[PDB]
């Protein structure tokens, strides 16, 4: 499975 | 010994022939196994052996992940750049994360952006707080780091279980392919004369990527002559290498290749 | 920017006579905007086939083509490979 999303930086 | 799965993503501010502006490939240990780009937007086995093993659910899961990174990746290289006063050119974003399984029970991570070439910031795994590489990535491990965001606490979650959970069941679906030992055709040439010899030794078709091939004169280690180390894969598994020689200053005398590969005992060819 | 390391080969040893596996393989080029295609005698080679760019843990992309292409004795086999939009630059089958 990948990760989820990530916040925007 | 260790296993790992790992993600790739690569992200770029304007496209170009070949490159979508996002896309994805995850390697399991050595087998490129997953694919995504933002062109027909799916997530694909990549190996036939990923083909038919998870149901429909599972992939749509997958491609919903996959599309919701896409434009946060997107705005991101837009971001960076502003960082570092950039209007004009292509920019691009690289990701890469992923864990690995070992020794007994041993379990390690890592998570990484990097802008251009460059590293940018990326994650201590036993700290578990994100430590910048430059300036332009202070207010981004700020956000990140800050207790209302807390994205080490939340990726520590993925990289400790969903990862290996994933990578130990991906381990079985590929079982029978991945530790599958086939091993080396060698064939000798020796190129050219003149006053001494070239002597080629090209080993190939030969799983897993690791070996070694020295040229051994009578009892003892040989020469250098270039290159050195130039493992090149072929589109299967397989993998090919050849080491050359330049030798016969004049004086001859039985020279051999000494290959040492894992589904052995040695292997010695002679000369000609 | 960091220009890209060109290898073109065969997956068996080269016999002439009959098809050949026909590979290049190019690695460690940043920025990963990449054209690349092989040729025979300057026909463009009808197989196609490449795998997908990733990358390395240096940040440096990779990508392989490969053919299954029929080869007489003489004729020049070439891999012509273009980075950023740069002029291509061609490289000989040994």
């Amino acid at each position: 499975y990948m990760m989820p999303r990530h916040w925007p930086i | 010994g260790s296993h790992s799965l790992r993600y790739y993503y690569t992200a770029v501010s304007d496209r170009a022939f070949g490159l979508p502006e996002f896309s994805i490939v995850g390697y399991v240990d050595d087998t490129q196994s997953f694919r995504y780009n933002s062109d027909n937007q799916k997530a694909e086995p990549a190996t036939q052996w990923m083909k038919q093993k998870e149901g429909p659910e599972y992939w749509e899961q997958q491609t919903q992940i996959a599309k919701g990174s896409e434009p946060v990746h997107k705005h991101d290289v837009k971001t960076a750049m502003d960082r570092f006063n950039q209007t004009s050119g292509t920019h691009s974003l690289q990701v890469m994360y992923g864990c690995e399984l070992r020794e007994d029970n041993s379990i390690r991570s890592y998570h990484q952006y990097g802008y251009d070439g460059r590293e940018f910031i990326a994650l201590d795994t036993e700290r578990w707080v994100y430590v910048p590489s430059v300036r332009e990535a202070q207010l981004t491990e700020q956000k990140w780091n800050s207790p209302e965001v807390n994205a080490p606490e939340r990726n520590k979650n993925y990289l400790q279980n969903l990862c290996i959970e994933g990578l130990k069941r991906y381990l079985s679906y590929g079982r029978a392919e991945l530790e599958r030992r086939v091993h080396p055709h060698v064939r000798i040439s020796d190129h050219q004369s003149d006053d001494a010899t070239e002597l080629r030794c090209h080993a190939y078709g030969f799983y897993p990527r690791e070996i070694d091939v020295k040229w051994v004169k009578n009892g003892r280690a040989d020469v250098h002559s270039e290159a050195a180390k130039e493992i090149l894969p072929n589109p299967d598994g397989s993998y090919q290498l050849r080491v050359t020689a330049e030798i016969t200053p004049s004086e001859g005398d039985s020279y051999a290749c000494h290959v040492e590969h894992s589904s052995l005992k040695e292997k010695l060819i002679v000369v000609w | 920017i960091s220009p890209p390391v060109v290898k073109v080969y065969t997956a068996e040893p080269v016999d002439f006579g009959k098809t050949n596996e026909v590979i290049c393989y190019v690695y460690n080029y940043h920025p990963p905007r990449l054209e690349m295609r092989l040729e025979k005698n300057g026909v463009e080679i009808p197989d196609c086939k490449q795998t997908d760019p990733s990358f390395q843990h240096n940040w440096k992309y990779y990508t392989t083509k490969s053919t299954h292409v029929h080869i007489d004795k003489g004729d020049k086999v070439e891999c012509v490979v273009s980075h950023n939009g740069n002029p291509s630059k061609k490289y000989r089958l040994d």
